[PDB]
């Protein structure tokens, strides 16, 4: 037998959901860190060819003007999640004249992932990191294909995420600053990837309370590399 | 041979056979029961035993004689649960004839419509083909009495002397030796052979309180279940 | 072991029936395409006429709208459904919104239509991969590509079909950072790229260019024979 | 082993194994303890961390002004029953203009979870709901199970290693009807500390306590207001 | 359930199709049909199956189905599956005439069927069509045409084509003897009777075992002539006469 | 056996094991008995305490279908709750369409046909419940019915459902139930429970007695034998 | 009315071995003409015609729906259609729109496909068939057409006098009508040939 | 229900359909039959023996009318026959409601075979186990067709379905000719049914229907006793 589409284990979880966690491991790594000054974020592009255009690979998208995002694993399933995440924050502004909070975004996102099967098919293969500045300051959250939703202070997901989280818990403390946390994250990046760290491998995403603009640094990132 | 899933569902095997319906032919045989119908005259007689194994078990709620309409009665063999659900269709569609068409349903027309419902369960899959059997009686004007019999396969026929349940092959062999000299069937010749067949196939020579007798006659066309007193009247009448 | 379903996962997290659809792409004829300064170009190989048929019904290069092209691989049946569906969307977009259709919008429709076509059981996915080339969005030349998983993606020079690994490795050492101006030079780059064909017969190349302002310009086997002559003229400097 | 595949398939011993396996998903979650007095019903849960610096996953969640529930098991079946739970609570407010009796709301859950334990196409709900409430006849402590049985009780503990919590409740259930909230709450969280490995202690960051009262609306205290409850405690006899 | 289902939709590990390759081989173990262009016509030829001497043949056409007004088609494969496609294809060509009041121009009729024949290889667990069939016709835009349907849905515009595993040596013969440019009707009929002499292994080419239908654009009418068995006879004896010239060289 | 997966398949000898498997799941449940006197029906259920935290009256097996109809279920308790809501809903439509109380002979037919429908398709399984139906009227007297998981439904004078189905009806049938009053029955039901294994190899138990008849004026409710406690006072004297 | 929105007149008449049919040519809105070449007689197979009159929408609509069903009939069966069979086909098409009806009244004229036997019939706007032996008329100016045909018709007529009778019946009746005219076309068919003639009428 | 919707028939690797070839085996093991097209009529005959001396003969018929000029017989299994008979009754009236004219026998077989096609392709159902013989005298010439459970059809002069059909196929070829009368055609239709019958042939062992131009007519046992009265 050994546990097809929808059938319990003799001990624990559904293995279709358990194998959905393993599909994230073949993704690309990404780091998000919450600081009281703002939320910084990073990812590795994994560009294969020079003819392959670099700026077509997106990992950070803009859900709203105060909410960023990050993805890993399957790109094909992630475009479905980002679509309604942009829609139902827009439906909230239509009926309440206000911005949806960062936590209650993923409430609506985690409703749709727990709907696989034939009821009115397969589970998803993509983890997400959500940065944003709501009325309670800056926030950082994370979800999985199992719908298990939780708040994190600093989280790394993707390939080699296990070795990332070991060194990341040493360099973190409660009194960080945003200019400190950005260079603190990319030191972890070049110690877990293998290519030489340049302006084409990685990209950043910062959101601030007073600077709700500019969720995407572009070639000001060249200054940060030469400083370290 | 067992090819594909011929032993499990209703598909064709090699040599044109199909096993899930001819397994239902001996789904009747777990009842431990035998029913006999005899047509000889301007009357028609059902006879069928009851089997009461418990003194806590009642007597009136055992009867297999079922009154479909006022002129049509039937007896059910096989398993009990499929039998009573088959009668719920027979009571229903006998009334749809009266509503749509405005007169009483013939006994020949009703046995067609029951067997056509058992057709689709053989035709369609994932639908269990109702392992029970039904025998009808009734009076048709300008045609006399009739006895019909339906199969789980959807096959029906009409014939004069009927056996069902477990012991067809011993009782139908007795009735061909009985019905070869077509003597005067005189409404007590019919009842006596209805008893003496079952009293020799089972070989019991039984007490007056283990059988039922359904009857219909062209002097009173209503379906009629006999009383324990008058069942005893016919039973001591053959004590010669 | 376990594949035989598009909804089940492997014990190491794979979708083998989705991955098997990309194996059907490698049975197709190769088609390349580059973008340039003004003139975009795409060419196909392996015509192989069979002496007794008309060749205007075996066409692999079609136009969705007036300023966007299409080249594909895979099997011919599934391409006809995607082409005929995409002509409707690039025309119904113009009705609902009075702009012309950008080259980026039509590739998201093809990828998303192939996306939901992979999720539900009893729906065999498309075993084709496509190249969408159009200098339509306000004078800017672009080219994208698709994938049977449903991932639209942008390159600057592309190769597909049976033998794409050699051509894509060839163009990385050949596509100069010097932009190929004097667009017959850019066309000669494709003919040099398509010179590494599976047999390289010379007369089995169907190059189609677009000067970003006119319609499609299908090249004849006399102008393309002139470009094959000058490729041998530059080859005389080896001695 | 061929009978161990679907909910529809009976066994030659007469036991459907898929219902028997959904009980095992309840034991994966952490322990939680609920109990009641004559006037006050308090359920206490135990948080579990995911990492060393993520927030702890919440267990007790508000439902209505007189109903609050705990959780143990799958988080997918948790919020799916909660949205069915909240919809039924406000329909009686909209139609009857009264709060629901607690005993008849749980009968709607057993009718809800019965269909996916008989018809093919949906697994049973792996869930361990504990329910506290107030109808017109005082407090109640209810539990459910993925076999769609619901048990009225005066004290109950379910989850990981919750057998040691049950032994504490049986030898102190005579004291529960009279004592008030200053010790009734810390009668309950003395039962959680046997469901722990013997080296760490129940801190302020890993426990939730929810109180609904006769004159008190259901209130969830966590991580700041647990300190007036954890004061005045002894240690484990080590 | 699950254990009762057929596959019909699942790729190979190498990428090929499991059921589509099987249906393309049952057509080769069936009858023989072919066509040939002319400068002023087009024709079809067919092989008779079940030539037993207790049949009627009262339909005047068995392989040929005159479909719109100026088009017909041969057929090959499962004959029980073939009647569904013909009643649909006449119905596709007739709703076009309700829509534009112009006859269907002989290509997008074929693509309308080839989208229907394709769709059973895709979504829905169903059996694909095991029928390949020919096409003849005339339009305003290109003229006389042949097409080649497939169970996969592929079509091709041929000048002279036939059926495979039954008569695959004919395609090798048609590349040798069909000369380009001049292919007129009397030259094309004598070419067709030469081919069926070899492929059908019955000697002397009994006229009850063949069937020939033609199409000529004649004075703005586009007649479809299913020529009778009386003039099949002298068409055979013309080819039978060609043996007498064929022995003069030796 | 392998040929026993679906409920829509037959064995090679002609029976469905999925119905056979669900019958002996009722066998593992505790004993619930039923009995009727000349002017009423008296129920009685042996029910065991799970550990200690049971709160004295939870999850009962004496339901209340109509004004005069209740159940005495045994088996899977959750499956009986969904089946009890069908009988509550069925008796409501008979009131709204005909204007009077449901007869028990017609009520048991509507329920048993509903149990029958889950024994035919491969999508659903048969029920794992068996139960009792008791009622009282002035035009019909007292009746007592019995429904198996297969759907066979007919009448008794006394019955038992559980482990001791045979071991209880041995000493039910030595009672003169045809002439006793249903106040004398209540002290006689309690000794039938306490003879056969109340807490011998089990831990604990609690007796429940439901009650309907002439003294209740057709109402169905639990006994007032919390008042005067006479059932346990009279049955525990039978130790020797 | 709705029938008087565009006008029209269709007449059929039975002869000895032949049958004739005629109609007008004027197309127009209530008082304003548009053109004088509006077809109202449509061939449905050889030696069998049909004429339509009424609302100009339903004239062009039903003549395409009937052509849709005729070609599907003549391909499932190798034979042609009998004149009795077409009358049952048209009456089915009009009755399906029982409460949304087409505003036309068809006139069917033709010969037998096997013998030489003529056939004429007319239908209502909901499909009541009505066969006669002398003539059928339909259109707005119906009462003027009964006055001419009841006095001029003879039982057994050659194609010479049959043409001259239906000519004088159409010219004298339509010139009395206001919303019909501008030319009359006449079809006269027989076993051997089909003759179509147009008449010299008043163009006012 | 669930809505399973999957067919039980796919291709072999050789390219044959397996379940349709199995259904023809149940056809060949049925009751034998014979049909002969004469110069002025069509003769149908069949083999109707009861398993007992108890079974009435006036209850179930084999020769069955469809319209007043169309009849229809079979060789296969019993209860599947009555489905497509009632299907062909409602189908033949729909032609009459549209065209006000009785259906020709060629057009009826165009649609009955499409019904038998539909149970071969659709989901979860099994194909028929009944082949037919369809007769009728429409537009002067009479007709005689045969439809199989695969969905195809043919047009015979004389044929035989049921058991021992390969013996009756050679016997009809050695006995039939270009033309006979209908009264001569029944004589060679019992003599081919006497080939495979039992030791006794009475008025109730066989059952014969005819097709004159006057319409369809099945024969009472008075004629069939008088027809087999020493005329072979």
């Amino acid at each position: 037998y050994d546990r097809g589409v929808n059938t319990f284990s003799p001990e624990g979880r559904l293995f279709q959901v358990e194998y959905a966690i393993e599909a994230i491991k073949l993704g690309s790594t990404a780091i998000g860190i919450q600081t009281s000054e703002g939320v910084c974020l990073a990812v590795e592009k994994r560009i294969t060819s020079p003819l392959m255009e670099p700026s077509s690979i997106e990992k950070i998208v803009e859900i709203d003007a105060h909410i960023g995002c990050a993805m890993s694993g399957l790109i094909a399933d992630a475009k479905t999640l980002i679509d309604k995440a942009r829609v139902e924050t827009q439906n909230h502004w239509f009926t309440y004249n206000e911005t949806m909070t960062v936590e209650s975004v993923t409430q609506a996102v985690s409703n749709l992932a727990l709907q696989f099967g034939e009821e009115d098919s397969r589970p998803f293969g993509v983890a997400l990191l959500f940065g944003g500045v709501d009325e309670k300051g800056p926030q950082l959250f994370h979800m999985d294909p199992s719908g298990t939703f939780v708040q994190c202070d600093a989280r790394a997901i993707g390939s080699a995420s296990e070795g990332a989280q070991s060194s990341l818990q040493e360099v973190y403390h409660k009194s960080m600053t945003l200019k400190e946390a950005i260079k603190s994250s990319l030191i972890i990046l070049k110690q877990v990837m293998e290519e030489k760290l340049n302006a084409t491998n990685i990209e950043l995403a910062t959101v601030q309370p007073g600077q709700n603009f500019h969720m995407f640094t572009k070639e000001e990132l060249e200054e940060v590399i030469k400083d370290i | 041979s067992s090819a594909g899933f011929d032993r499990h569902i209703t598909i064709f095997s090699p040599e044109g056979r199909l096993y899930q319906v001819e397994y239902a032919f001996k789904a009747i045989n777990q009842g431990g029961l035998t029913s006999v119908a005899v047509r000889g005259k301007d009357c028609a007689v059902i006879v069928t035993q009851k089997k009461v194994p418990d003194k806590l078990l009642d007597s009136s709620t055992v009867t297999h004689l079922f009154k479909i309409t006022e002129n049509i009665g039937c007896v059910m063999t096989g398993m009990t649960a499929d039998s009573r659900s088959q009668v719920q269709r027979a009571r229903y569609e006998a009334a749809n004839w009266k509503y749509k068409y405005g007169y009483e349903i013939p006994v020949d027309m009703l046995c067609k419509r029951i067997a056509d419902i058992s057709q689709v369960y053989t035709q369609n899959a994932e639908m269990r083909p109702l392992g029970c059997c039904m025998i009808l009686i009734g009076i048709d004007e300008e045609q006399g009495p009739q006895v019909y019999k339906c199969d789980p396969a959807g096959y029906y026929c009409g014939f004069k002397a009927t056996a069902a349940g477990v012991k067809q092959t011993e009782s139908t062999s007795f009735l061909e030796k009985k019905v070869k000299k077509k003597f005067d069937w005189t409404f007590e010749q019919t009842v006596e052979t209805a008893i003496t067949c079952l009293s020799t196939v089972l070989s019991i020579d039984f007490k007056p309180s283990e059988i039922e007798v359904g009857v219909v006659t062209v002097e009173n066309p209503k379906f009629r279940i006999l009383t324990e007193a008058e069942i005893d009247a016919h039973l001591v009448a053959l004590a010669e | 072991s376990y594949d035989r379903a598009i909804t089940v996962f492997s014990p190491d997290g794979h979708l083998f029936q989705v991955e098997y659809a990309q194996e059907a792409v490698k049975k197709g004829s190769t088609a390349v395409g580059v973008r340039g300064r003004d003139i975009v170009v795409l060419g196909v190989e392996k015509k192989s006429v069979a002496k007794l048929q008309d060749e205007r019904t075996v066409r692999k290069i079609c136009a969705l709208d007036d300023n966007v092209c299409m080249a594909f691989a895979g099997l011919t049946a599934d391409a006809r459904i995607v082409i005929n569906r995409a002509r409707v969307e690039c025309q119904s977009h113009r009705l609902t919104v009075e702009d012309p259709v950008t080259v980026e919008y039509i590739t998201r429709y093809i990828a998303s239509l192939k996306q939901r076509y992979t999720q539900s059981n009893g729906r065999r996915p498309f075993g084709i991969s496509a190249l969408i080339v159009g200098f339509d969005f306000d004078g800017t030349p672009r080219l994208y590509q698709t994938d049977p998983s449903g991932t639209y993606h942008a390159w600057k020079a592309n190769a597909i079909g049976r033998g794409a690994k050699s051509v894509r490795e060839f163009l990385e050492k050949n596509y100069t950072d010097e932009a190929i101006e004097t667009d017959d030079l850019t066309i000669k780059l494709v003919i040099k790229a398509l010179l590494e064909v599976v047999q390289s017969g010379g007369k089995n190349i169907e190059l189609a260019v677009m000067r970003r302002d006119q319609s499609l310009k299908i090249l004849n086997p006399e102008e393309i024979e002139k470009y094959v002559a000058e490729i041998e003229k530059e080859k005389e400097e080896n001695e | 082993n061929q009978y161990d595949n679907d909910v529809t398939v009976w066994s030659p011993q007469g036991r459907i194994h898929q219902i028997e396996y959904a009980m095992e998903a309840v034991k994966q979650g952490s322990a939680t303890v609920g109990l009641k007095s004559k006037t006050h019903a308090v359920l206490v849960a135990l948080k579990r961390a995911q990492s060393e610096l993520a927030a702890h996953q919440k267990k007790i969640l508000h439902v209505d002004n007189h109903i609050g529930i705990s959780i143990a098991g799958l988080t997918a079946d948790a919020r799916l029953l909660c949205n069915f739970m909240r919809q039924e609570c406000l329909d009686s407010r909209f139609v009857f203009d009264r709060p629901l009796p607690v005993s008849r709301l749980v009968s709607l859950i057993g009718s809800k979870t019965q269909i996916p334990t008989q018809r093919y196409g949906r697994r049973p709900y792996g869930v361990g709901l504990l329910i506290a409430g107030y109808d017109d006849m005082g407090p109640h402590i209810f539990q459910t199970c993925p076999s769609a049985n619901y048990f009225d009780c005066r004290a109950m503990s379910i989850g990981a290693r919750s057998q040691s919590a049950r032994t504490y409740l049986e030898r102190h259930m005579s004291e529960f009807m009279e004592c008030n909230l200053n010790e009734l709450v810390k009668h309950g969280l003395r039962a959680l500390r046997e469901t722990l490995p013997a080296e760490q202690d129940l801190t302020t960051k890993n426990v939730s306590i929810g109180i609904v009262g006769k004159d008190l609306e259901f209130t969830i205290y966590d991580d700041d207001d647990v300190s007036p409850f954890l004061e005045g405690l002894e240690e484990r006899p080590q | 359930s699950r254990r009762y289902d057929s596959r019909t939709t699942i790729f190979s590990p190498e990428g090929r199709l499991y059921q589509v390759e099987y249906a393309m081989e049952a057509i080769g173990h069936a009858g023989t049909c072919l066509g040939i262009l002319a400068n002023d016509g087009v024709l079809l030829a067919a092989e008779r199956r079940n030539i037993h001497k207790l049949l009627d043949e009262v339909f005047f056409s068995e392989k040929i189905y005159k479909l719109n007004e100026d088009m017909a088609c041969s057929v090959a494969g499962i004959t029980s599956d073939a009647n569904v496609l013909t009643n649909e294809l006449r119905l596709i060509a007739q709703r076009y005439l309700l829509q534009y009041q112009e006859p269907i121009p002989c290509e997008q009729l074929v693509t309308a069927l080839c989208d229907i024949k394709q769709a059973y290889t895709q979504f829905g667990g169903k059996r694909p069509f095991g029928v390949s069939l020919l096409y003849i016709g005339w339009d305003k835009h290109y003229g006389f045409q042949l097409y080649q349907s497939d169970p996969s849905g592929n079509y091709g515009g041929w000048k002279a084509t036939c059926i495979g595993n039954n008569s695959a040596a004919a395609v090798s013969m048609l590349k040798q003897d069909y000369k380009e440019g001049e292919m007129t009707l009397k030259s094309a009929l004598a070419l067709a009777i030469k081919v069926l002499n070899k492929t059908m292994d019955v000697s002397k080419l009994s006229a009850e075992k063949v069937e020939i239908a033609t199409l000529t654009r004649e004075n703005g009418k586009t007649v479809i002539r299913v020529l009778k068995q009386k003039e099949v006879e002298q068409l055979i004896k013309k080819h039978e006469e060609e043996e007498a010239k064929a022995e003069r060289e030796k | 056996t392998g040929y026993d997966l679906s409920a829509s398949t037959f064995s090679p000898d002609g029976r469905v094991f999925q119905v056979e498997y669900a019958m002996k799941a009722v066998e593992n449940s505790s004993t619930a008995i039923g009995i009727r006197c000349k002017d009423g029906v008296v129920f009685g259920v042996e029910k065991l305490v799970l550990s200690k935290l049971y709160e004295e009256g939870s999850n009962k097996r004496l339901f209340n279908v109509d004004r005069h109809v209740g159940m005495a279920v045994a088996g899977l308790l959750a499956d009986a709750r969904s089946l009890a809501d069908i009988a509550r809903e069925e008796a409501s439509n008979f009131r709204s369409n005909f204007g009077y109380n449901i007869p028990l002979k017609h009520l048991a037919d509507r329920v048993a046909m509903y149990v029958h429908a889950y024994t035919l398709y491969s999508a659903v399984r048969p029920f794992g419940c068996s139960f009792m139906l008791g009622s009282y009227s002035v035009n019909d007297g007292a009746q007592l019915y019995m429904i198996d998981p297969s759907g066979v439904s007919y009448g008794y004078w006394g019955c038992a459902i559980g482990k001791a189905r045979q071991a209880a009806k041995t000493e039910i049938e030595k009672l003169q139930m045809k002439e006793m009053t249903c106040r004398d029955i209540v002290k006689e039901v309690a000794k039938i429970i306490y003879i056969v294994h109340d807490e011998v190899k089990d831990k604990a138990f609690e007796l429940e007695l439901s009650w309907v008849g002439e003294l209740t004026n057709g109402r169905h409710e639990i006994v007032p034998k919390d008042i005067r406690e006479e059932a346990e006072k009279y049955a525990k004297e039978s130790l020797k | 009315s709705i029938m008087s929105y565009n006008g029209g007149a269709v007449m059929a008449m039975k002869g000895k071995n032949c049958v004739a049919i005629a109609a007008d040519r004027r197309f127009g809105i209530q008082a304003q003409m548009v053109t004088t070449d509006f077809q109202k007689i449509f061939p449905m197979g050889d030696r069998l015609y049909i004429g339509l009159a009424g609302l100009a929408t339903d004239v062009q609509t039903v003549a395409q729906r009937l052509k849709f069903r005729l070609n599907l009939y003549e391909l499932k069966e190798g034979r042609q259609i009998k004149p009795y069979t077409l009358m049952s086909m048209v009456a089915n098409l009009l009755y399906e729109k029982r409460f949304g009806p087409y505003y036309t009244e068809p006139v069917i004229a033709g010969l037998d496909p096997k013998t030489f036997k003529p056939f004429i019939c007319s239908l209502d706007l909901i499909g009541c068939p009505m066969v006669t032996d002398d003539f059928v008329v339909s259109g707005t100016c119906a009462e003027q057409m009964y006055g001419m045909c009841e006095s001029l018709w003879e039982p057994n007529m050659d194609p010479d006098h049959l043409f001259e009778t239906i000519s004088q019946a159409m010219l004298n009746a339509v010139d009395r009508d206001a919303v019909s005219g501008m030319g009359v076309i006449v079809h006269i068919i027989e076993k051997d040939k089909i003759t179509t003639r147009t008449l010299k009428a008043r163009m006012d | 229900e669930r809505g399973y919707s999957f067919s039980l028939t796919t291709f072999s690797p050789s390219g044959k359909l397996v379940q349709i070839e199995y259904a023809l085996a149940a056809v060949a093991g049925g009751a034998p039959s014979v049909g002969i097209k004469a110069a002025n009529g069509v003769v149908l005959a069949t083999e109707k023996k009861q398993k007992s001396i108890l079974y009435d003969e006036r209850s179930v018929h084999k020769v069955e009318p469809i319209t007043k000029h169309i009849g229809l017989v079979y060789s296969g299994m019993g209860p599947d026959y009555r489905v497509l008979v009632h299907r062909a009754r409602k189908l033949a009236q729909q032609y009459y409601l549209v065209y006000q004219e009785p259906i020709p026998t060629a057009q009826l077989v165009q649609r009955v075979a499409s019904v038998m096609q539909e149970y071969t392709q659709s989901g979860g159902v099994r194909p028929f186990g009944v082949s037919l013989l369809i007769c009728g005298w429409n537009e002067g010439r009479p007709y005689l067709f045969q439809s199989d459970p695969s969905g195809a059809y043919f047009a015979w002069k004389a044929t035989a379905m049921g058991k021992n059909y390969v013996n009756g196929k050679t016997f009809l070829e050695k006995r039939y000719n270009e033309d006979l009368e209908l009264e001569d055609a029944i004589h060679t239709a019992i003599l081919t049914l006497k080939e495979s019958f039992e030791g006794q042939m009475t008025e109730d062992n066989i059952e014969v229907g005819i097709c004159n131009e006057a319409g369809f007519r099945r024969l009472t046992p008075t004629e069939v006793k008088d027809y087999l009265a020493a005329i072979a």
